[PDB]
RNA sequence: AGCAUAUUAGUCAGCGGAGGAGAAG
RNA sequence: GGGGCCCAAGUCCUUCUGACGAGGCGCCCGUGGCGGUGGAGGCGGUAG
RNA sequence: AGAGGCGUGAAACCGUU
RNA sequence: CGAAAGACUAACGAACCAUCUAGUAGCUGGUUCCCUCCGGGGCCGCUGCGGUGAGCCUUGAAGCCUAGGGCGCGGGCCCGGGUGGAGCCGCCGCAGGUGCAGAUCUUGGUGGUAGUAGCAAAUAUUCAAACGAGCUUUGAAGGCCGAGUGGAGAAGGGUU
RNA sequence: CCUCUGGCAUGUUGGAACAAUGUAGGUAAGGGAAGUCGGCAAGCCGGAUCCGUAACUUCGGGAUAAGGAUUGGCUCUAAGG
RNA sequence: GAAUGGAUGAACGAGAUUCCCACUGUCCCUACCUACUAUCCAGCGAAACCACAGCCAAGGGAACGGGCUUGGCGGAAUCAG
RNA sequence: GUGCCAGGUGGGGAGUUUGACUGGGGCGGUAC
RNA sequence: AUCCUUCGAUGUCGGCUCUUCACCCACUAAUAGGGAACGUGAGCUGGGUUUAGACCGUCGUGAGACAGGUUAGUUUUACCCUACUGAUGAUGUAUGUGCUUGGCUGAGGAGCCAAUGGGGCGAAGCUACCAUCUGUG
RNA sequence: UCGGCUCGUGCGUCGAUGAAGAACGCAGCAGCUGCGAGAAUUAAUGUGAAUUGCAGGACACAUUGAUUUCGCACUUGCGGCCCCGGGCCGGGGCUACG
């Protein structure tokens, strides 16, 4: 039992839980080395 | 049994997401107070997109001109 | 190697818990990721019989108690009523 | 390296970093095998893995039990660190492969130098009464060895 | 050097209303 | 009142260096003596 | 690279000679 | 709010949050260089500014290391050597967020303890084979759960 | 308590040994609370069937008071639709 | 000391007290057995605490020292308690 | 009844105070 | 009596164990008196005493007080150093056998499960002033 | 040291034509940032041959020419009025208070 808004929030939170693309490490001024990753057990969503 | 045992009975949410401020602010006016300047600066004009005020600044720098175009080639 | 998927599918298809995978056909199994029915038909995976729980002892004592045995003062735990 | 080889031509080296094996056990085992002929060291480490020969624990011997085999070393405390022995066996295999790569005589190699340094510690956590959290730290080690020809 | 008038102070917090200044005149 | 595009003069000789330094001509411009370029008045700039 | 995904690189502490 | 214990009010004889607030304290703790005199002097030291040194420096600045040579009663300083790679210092003045061993000081790092305490609630594992560099899987035994250690949902989680 | 359907691998490991002290269980001759602040804990009783049951009482109770006997296996008899 | 209630009186009470029966390792007086630890090993691996440390006698001393004084003396590294 | 003032009542509530010396402090005492 | 030490804590009565007192009963040969931080709580226990609940008496207008009585009331940590007890070492050429309950293996023969199913008898070993062993110039 | 702090100067411009703020979405291959279903930007003007982590723009040589959601209600719940198209479905415009 979910609402549409909760489900959309969950979908957005799911689409953000991926590693960075590797080619971004090759850019000219890149300071990132890895991804704000979230684990369902380690950290809980704001609900 | 007021500690660990009582923490297991946590099933019903007091709060949910707000439709105006998005936090988990029905009064027409916004909730803001002078005794928390940190809270005031966490949400103020400039912490968002300003998707209308920046254009206002750009148009002020030229006198709010409208109905004209740069001279055609 | 690991046959968890094959055993789970075999249990679901056979409607049992009781699944016997042939210990010698471990390579003809493990490439049946969907085919479990085909392996059932040729006997490579079988349904084992139910472990026996006979009622012969129960029937024999029930007959003995019909004749009237094990029903004395020393065998009663409840009141008459 | 520390203590560069005296005769660099007739010598080989082996190295390893951030080895997740206990520093203290490794240090004791390396001190036990130092100066040995490479065949003798290999046999000794296999015996350690088989509980046939001991490793004397001389400095980090707090609470270490006593064994009849430690008497071979003039010591009372000894153990059989399996992981340290297997790591050192790997490193010696690499060292003798390097020696073969340079045309050295492996059957006459002696462990001239060996050194175990502490590596950066690895963090985990353990949970303690009354809602506390304490560190559970791995103490890995760097290891280096230099084998030199002597006969 | 306690404390009640006093002081802190018409100040902090609270409410309402602006302008490019306001208010005043 | 805005916006845009421009406008002086060494990369000279020897030499150090991994590559605006040093020694000379002090040479050249100067109403022009901050930044970049592998310690610069002699690329953007600056003055007018 | 006695600069190796990191300028220099002290002390506490440890290994080895 | 309390069938009353000042009990409970998100781990209470007046909740929690922010502000007033750096609240006040005759009270506890700490309060940083040297020498001299009685019972002031620092060709001591740090950071920056005005002047000056036709000062120093990639033919190597600062910083750091050093069982090297020295100076000073000392605060300290000079030189040798190393490694380091880009700036720095003397003198005359000016200025200050200017010198630490303490404060159950703040932050960060690291020891001995120590390969130590320990990895002991819920009866229990064994044989063979397979993959593989090296408690998993399969088969066979022996066991356990027996208002379940079974099969399904609600709340919660959010892709597990 | 034991089993079948279903499920699991002994609950953050394993091996060797079987010292003390411990935690959790079991037994103990003769005595029987002498122990201890105190029979603490732990041990006696315990189910059914047939007998029997005091003081006192608000006549409801007390009451499973207290106390005694019996209980297996097997083969029958009688009764109960 | 009399609804700041006085007195009593069955049933009831994880309420306080005394005695008796029965029972028993509570005790005389301890012993043995089982399981899990502890123990040793492989793997893994904390914390509390810490001026410096860590053998005594007496003396004096902030009137009970570990160090000071005078004596006694003192022998690596450890393990289980 | 309401508005304003006046008198009473008002630990229901508010704020505050409840000396010093002293063979510890309190009681006593006054050597205040 | 004093207030020198300790109030950023030296655990506090008694008993028990090991190297209050009083009164009475009995035995004994005698049932002497004391100290060791009123020896001894990381040795125990927690009856007393010194929190918070509650009752009574007295006192107080009251909130409350009472070396006045009553009842119920969490006793933490050693793995460090030393001391001590022991231990290495250093220097110096019968699950046995019957019986038995419930269940299970189709029955029997045979067995198993019930964290040792219960019970009888019981080898070895261990062990008791619960020894018909020894104890000195 | 592409950041702060402090001082000074000029200006001093939000919103029902719907703001500040929030949500969601948008790139050939998460965040920040930039944008709004025309979504990593369209047009115009100036500038002038790049963008770049990776191949992928015929860049007319007049190098035109590279560089949404936040009438009644808040569950996408339920309407009403007028038009348009397709045969009830879809589209557009309206419908807050003072």
């Amino acid at each position: 039992h979910k609402t549409f808004r909760i489900k959309r929030f969950l979908a957005k939170k799911q689409k953000q839980n991926r590693p960075i693309p590797q080619w971004i490490r090759m850019k000219t001024g890149n300071k990132i080395r890895y991804n704000k990753r979230r684990h369902w057990r380690r950290t809980k969503l704001g609900l | 049994t007021k500690g660990t045992s009582s923490f297991g009975k946590r099933r019903n949410k007091t709060h949910t997401l707000c439709r105006r401020c998005g936090s988990k602010c029905p009064a027409k006016r916004k909730r803001k107070y002078n005794w928390s300047a940190k809270a005031k600066r966490r949400n103020t004009t400039g912490t968002g997109r300003m998707r209308h005020l920046k254009i206002v600044y750009r148009r002020f720098r030229h006198g709010f001109r409208e109905g004209t175009t740069p001279k055609p080639k | 190697s690991m046959l968890r998927l094959q055993k789970r599918l075999a249990s679901s298809v056979l409607r049992c818990g009781k699944v016997w995978l042939d210990p010698n056909e471990t390579n003809e199994i493990a490439n049946a990721n969907s085919q479990i029915r085909k392996l059932i038909k040729d006997g490579l995976i079988i349904r084992k019989p139910v472990t026996v729980h006979s009622r012969a002892r129960c029937r024999k004592n029930t007959l003995a108690r019909r004749k009237g045995r094990h029903m004395g003062i020393g065998k009663r735990k409840g009141t008459a009523n | 390296y520390s203590l560069d080889p005296e005769n660099p031509t007739k010598s080989c080296k082996s190295r390893g970093s951030n080895l997740r094996v206990h520093f203290k056990n490794t240090r004791e085992t390396a001190q036990a095998i130092k100066g040995m002929h490479i065949r003798k060291a290999t046999k000794y480490l296999k015996d350690v893995t088989l509980k046939k020969q001991c490793v004397p624990f001389r400095r980090y011997n707090g609470g270490v039990g006593r064994c009849a085999q430690a008497k071979q070393w003039g010591w009372t405390q000894g153990r059989w660190p399996k992981k340290s022995a297997e790591f050192l066996l790997h490193m010696l295999k690499n060292a003798e492969s390097n020696a073969e790569l340079k045309g050295l005589d492996v059957d006459s190699l002696v462990i001239e130098h060996i050194q175990v340094n502490k590596a950066p510690k690895m963090r985990r956590r353990t949970y303690r009464a009354h809602g506390r959290i304490n560190p559970y730290m791995s103490s890995p080690c760097h290891i280096e060895m230099i084998l030199t020809e002597k006969e």
